């Protein structure tokens, strides 16, 4: 299937009039240049296979960034540096994310690929072996670790993949999980209803998907004890969706998001450039 | 005999006429109907009120001016005190509904102005604190029929509990895209030179089957003057707007109590 | 085991790469598929629905709801009415409406574009309206005189609110880029009285029109890229 | 269980696949759907409207 | 399918002249042996395989050397080191440049292939983790990187290669990408009319297909943070034209090049070496 | 769809193809393609010239 | 999986090799191609 | 002796598969068995109990 | 050879992967099945 | 083989009483 062709026309003396219209009702614009000019015939051979919803979808994206160190912790705080949780979302970036809210609501399968670099932290502690990395998927109720290695990272149902540093980009798909139909990307509304005279604190609640949303834990560490050496990590998460369904379309993001709702700054609100002159070509 | 610009619309005891319209948009291209036993999910035999419920309810008109920014509703919140559709709609967990949305303002030959209205699905608005994100009570997200207006500034809070209302600035269309582009949502426009109504039949739209009416809405309305109101021999002159709405197609699940909401 | 030998490309991530993988859920049961309203297959044809063109986006109305409504009176004057260059990625104007937006994902473009200019002054006024599009090489148009000899339409105003103006695709190239470039540039596209907008007593001598642009349906796109209408601090 | 079809043409004709897992979320991307109604959201009207024929009558 | 054989043939005494001909006419001499001499037959099995335009371009050629490094810059000129941007061009070196140049147009896929060599800066200053490559192509258009560690590289809809060091060298087939129904080697133009009496300078202008050719930009970064070693990379880039055709024969280059356009060198435009007489075996 | 052709003769006779991507442009290198037709340029003239007879008569 | 073994010439990089490889700009519609004069298939056509 | 069976299905459908190893214990996991039969175990009764019937009669 | 080109999840182990592996102790003579009363097939036959 | 779908049913006013049983029998 290809783009449309364009028919051989002449001119016309006519009571028909496809050059006027009324978009009062909701009609976009209708007419084409055989219409309102001498066409000569054009062959289209041409065809809008690059922008389907897979095409335009089908790209690995950086969604975050996430940080994990190996070395000997002896305070709480660098014993929280030997893993890391993350909340799983697309909403870290901004990339993938304004391409998504083109549409409403989605279905799709999630193809999930990482990228995993170290650094030498210092240069006088010897070295280090090469590292092991587990990254397990916590669904919403599984324990979260609270210690590199605690109990939680035996994984008996959880799905977890160990990862050996210099070996190919791992990678997995996920169906899609959603508990709705489809996914929203957006959703007009609360968690729950409060009632009349209940002493629920209404002052600090929350409003639209973040009150809804739970895609469940990214959970990180490097499986090897320490070294004398401290080795620093970074975890990049790339997402695709395939196998892709969308609805309902929406004007995408004109300025620049400020976290996880649709709420702007006001400091970055004046996305167009002021033209000198309404007649500046 | 028929024209584009003449329609008669019935629903239940109730009866619409316009005879300046400009044809009629089907949201999508698609009436509203019941839930099919193939997509359904809960079990419970449902209510289906028909015409004690699906029928035109007028909510109070607003008046457009020189200076107005525009005015939103959210729906079924716009509905939630309207008749047996309200009481439907509270003593039941679930609820799924298309609507037909009717608004009306007429001028003269000698007005001018244009308004664009737009249904909206999962109509998510920014609120008014940088303090916070997503931070908006649930009072303030559900006006009813009263419905909100539009600002042409965006003026967030100084302190957190003072900002939890929406920030509804026109050309952001409220949430952060361009107000020139919600033409992409089912539309019509009344330009008061060619008619003076739009009509919009919505069906129900959401990524579930059916869903709590009363803590999401699952349409907004917006109405924006995308030309300003002008009549020359008074400026400061005022014409109403009026919207009539009927819910369709409605069906309920998972009788009770009533839901009675919080109003502070 | 079967002799194998790697090929360059081995371990390799290409982000537009596209393979299977393990799934990390299996026997997973998705929930059940249900009709719902508004599906998009193509984001073409999202690019065939009409967007308002911030056309008036002068100091002071650009970033505001003042930015579309081209000022139109009953004066007569020889002055154009707009004037726009036909780059739909890259003006200033045009990069912002939906067909723009959605023309930033993309490196190339072809096809005609349509130009839909809704009138709103009062039932009481009268005009014609010359709208034109002349492809480029030339003195861009400044006058009615030059305007007219490019593709143009003569529009009544009238009961039918509406007139659509076409840039037929003329070009050299089968593509256009999706940026400001010499080479591939498009044109102009104008607007004068073709007589005056005339009003009786009693009513608004100054008005407005709203102008509209959408993809025909000989329009596609190619070459999927990032925009640069988002980013972030790092 | 080869699926043999036709290869997007390049400068100057079919590819083959085997799906290796069990669950279709491992598949590769769904071959190109070139479907299309661009007139649920450029022409979502009630009554028909021909184009040689005036919007308001 | 075989070079042409030579038939068996004797002398002649005739009024059929085959030696002689008018080479005003624009055609080529034509006569063969077995037309001037008598000839025996030889079969004649060699072919022309060799010599096929896909078998003169079946080469990955280098086209261009890249630098990149991974330190602690502190200075602007050092953060600029962390990354790198190339425009897209065979012009860099010479070699598949002069192939290319027999032809005025071409069409082809490219595939493209890289090698990624690294060493150590200084050697007082420990060590380096395997370093991860991030190979970019921002198309015209695409927002281009000012740092190493922008938003850029999230690379949503921009292909992106993840390249681990000491991996097989990388590789990519690139369709024919052109514009144009072919691409142009010579562009005999401008990119666009000056016209008279503009304010447009046009003493700063140029000419020729650099007005006009755009293949868009590779980046390149390492996606490790900076050791205390600091690590030096080239990425050399390597270019092989398949599925080619080519039309209108051209001289091949004779004398250096001296930048992307047909320009010469003063110094360097006397490639024979003259004989020592016109009878010189 | 594995397409068996002639290799290139050696010292001393047919290979297998499977195309594995979706792409024509991932494809190995186009077939041996034997074509020819110098006349183009080393003959482009209106009237034909027979080498036996003068070439201006 | 499937049981295989490298042979010699694993992950080498050969200029003169002919290998499939991904492609970076997936369905990608390439430009209709015309006729255009003086198509040259052989570089022994050149040589006479 | 490829076994060309169904896949579970994702967001939006067969699959091969072709034991490598002389043991089944090699075997990848066993195909989808949707047995059951709960009343073993909820109703392990001797006399049938008919639900609209009483219990104890 | 047979030209062959590795995919990322190259080496990973995935806990939820589902592939065949070499028996330690081929050719082994399992012990017999019997019936053996009370068998389950399904977690949701428990819960009921 | 999918779980249970629910059929349409309306109410009863009957001696078939399937909301009482005996839990003493082991069921
Ligand atoms: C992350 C970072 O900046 N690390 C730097 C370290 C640490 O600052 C100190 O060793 C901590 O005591 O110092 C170096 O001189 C070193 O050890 O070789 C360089 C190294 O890059
Ligand atoms: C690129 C280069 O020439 N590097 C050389 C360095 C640097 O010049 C200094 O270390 C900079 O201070 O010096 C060496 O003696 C070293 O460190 O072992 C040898 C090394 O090859
Ligand atoms: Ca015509
Ligand atoms: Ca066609
Ligand atoms: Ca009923
Ligand atoms: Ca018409
Ligand atoms: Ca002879
Ligand atoms: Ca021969
Ligand atoms: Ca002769
Ligand atoms: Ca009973
Ligand atoms: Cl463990
Ligand atoms: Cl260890
Ligand atoms: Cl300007
Ligand atoms: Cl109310
Ligand atoms: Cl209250
Ligand atoms: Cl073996
Ligand atoms: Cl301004
Ligand atoms: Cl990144
Ligand atoms: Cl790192
Ligand atoms: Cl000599
Ligand atoms: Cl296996
Ligand atoms: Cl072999
Ligand atoms: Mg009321």
């Amino acid at each position: 299937p290809t783009a449309q062709s364009t028919p051989l026309t002449s001119g016309v003396n006519s009571q028909e009039v496809p050059a006027l219209t009324a978009v009062e009702t909701g009609a976009s614009g209708q007419a084409v240049p055989s219409d309102v000019i001498e066409t000569r015939h054009v062959v289209n051979y041409k065809t809008r296979s690059e922008s389907t919803l897979e095409s335009f979808f089908g790209r690995s994206a950086c969604v975050t960034i996430l940080e994990v160190e190996n070395f000997n912790a002896t305070t709480d705080a660098d014993r929280k540096k030997q893993f890391t949780t993350w909340a799983i979302t697309y909403t870290d970036t901004v990339q993938l994310r304004r391409k998504l809210e083109f549409f409403t609501y989605s279905r799709f399968d999630l193809e999930m690929t990482f990228v995993i670099t170290e650094r030498y932290y210092a240069s006088n502690t010897g070295h280090a072996r090469n590292q092991v990395y587990q990254l397990m998927y916590i669904p919403p109720g599984a324990p979260r670790p609270t210690a590199w290695d605690d109990y939680t990272w035996q994984s008996s149902s959880n799905p977890s993949v160990f990862y050996t540093y210099g070996s190919a980009p791992p990678r997995m798909s996920i169906p899609y999980v959603g508990i709705a139909n489809a996914y929203s990307h957006f959703y007009d509304g609360f968690a729950r209803v409060p009632l009349k005279d209940e002493t629920v604190d209404s002052g600090d609640t929350y409003y639209g998907l973040v009150t809804i949303n739970d895609f469940g834990t990214l959970a990180v560490r490097v499986v090897n004890e320490y070294n004398p050496a401290r080795i620093t990590s970074k975890i990049r998460v790339y997402m695709k969706p395939k196998h892709v369904r969308c609805w309902c379309p929406r004007p995408p993001r004109a300025v620049p998001y400020r976290g996880e709702g649709v709420d702007f700054k006001q400091d970055s609100i004046t996305p167009l450039t002021a033209v000198e002159n309404i007649n500046t070509f | 005999g028929y024209s584009d610009r003449v329609r008669q619309i019935t629903l239940g005891n109730s009866t619409i006429t316009t005879q300046e319209a400009a044809n009629a948009v089907v949201a999508y291209g698609e009436w509203p109907s019941y839930l099919d036993d193939k997509e359904a999910n809960p079990i419970d035999a449902p209510t289906e009120p028909d015409v004690s419920s699906n029928r035109f309810y007028t909510l109070d008109s607003v008046q457009w001016k020189s200076t107005s920014r525009g005015w939103w509703w959210k729906l079924p919140d716009a509905l939630k005190d309207m008749g047996m559709f309200g009481q439907n709609m509270y003593y039941h967990y679930l609820g799924r509904s298309g609507y037909t949305v009717h608004v009306q303002c007429n001028a003269s030959k000698f007005h001018q102005g244009a308004l664009g209205v737009f249904a909206i699905p999962e109509y998510v608005m920014a609120c008014n604190t940088e303090a916070k994100t997503s931070y908006v009570s649930y009072v303030n997200a559900n006006p009813g029929e009263k419905g909100g207006v539009f600002d042409n500034a965006y003026n967030p809070s100084a302190e957190a509990s003072e900002g939890r209302k929406f920030a509804a600035l026109d050309y952001l269309l409220g949430c952060g895209v361009l107000a020139g582009n919600a033409f992409v949502y089912p539309h019509q426009i009344i330009n008061l030179r060619t008619n003076n109504s739009a009509t919009l039949v919505l069906p129900y739209v959401n990524s579930l089957a059916i869903d709590c009416m009363a803590k999401h809405n699952n349409w907004g309305l917006v109405i924006l003057p995308l030309c300003k109101l002008d009549y020359a021999p008074n400026s400061s002159t005022e014409i109403p707007i009026t919207v009539t709405i009927a819910p369709m197609f409605t069906e309920f699940n998972g009788l009770r109590n009533i839901t009675v909401p919080a109003t502070q | 085991g079967l002799p194998t030998m790697l090929t360059p490309g081995s371990s390799q991530f290409l982000t537009s790469d596209d393979f299977q993988s393990p799934c990390a859920l299996p026997n997973f049961d998705v929930t059940p598929p249900i009709h719902i309203p508004g599906e998009v297959f193509n984001m073409m044809e999202l690019a065939e629905i009409d967007s308002m063109i911030p056309m008036n986006s002068v100091t002071g109305k650009a970033n505001t709801m003042e930015m579309y409504p081209i000022p139109l009176d009953d004066k007569g004057s020889a002055t154009p009415i707009f004037s726009i260059s036909l780059s739909p990625a890259s003006d200033k104007r045009l990069q912002y409406t939906m067909l723009g937006e959605i023309l930033n994902y993309y490196t190339h473009w072809t096809g005609s574009l349509r130009f839909t200019f809704l009138f709103c002054g009062s039932m009481m006024a009268t005009g014609k309206i010359l709208l034109s599009y002349s492809p480029p090489g030339a003195k861009p148009p400044t006058t009615r005189k030059d305007a007219m000899l490019g593709t143009h339409i003569i529009w009544d105003l009238g009961l039918q609110s509406s007139c659509t103006m076409l840039a037929p695709w003329i070009s050299n190239t089968v593509y256009r880029r999706c940026i400001k470039d010499d080479f591939t540039e498009g044109g102009y596209i104008t607007c004068f009285y073709q007589t005056r907008i005339v009003v009786p007593s009693g009513t608004p001598t100054s008005m407005f029109m709203l102008a509209f642009v959408s993809a025909c349906p000989d329009f596609s796109v190619r070459l999927l890229r990032d925009t640069n209408h988002i980013s972030q601090r790092t | 269980g080869a699926q043999v079809s036709s290869q997007k043409v390049g400068a100057h004709v079919n590819y083959t696949t085997i799906n290796y897992y069990k669950d279709s979320a491992s598949n590769a991307a769904s071959k190109l759907d070139f479907s299309q109604d661009p007139s649920k959201f450029t022409e979502p009207v009630k009554d028909i409207m021909i184009k040689t024929a005036p919007a308001l009558n």
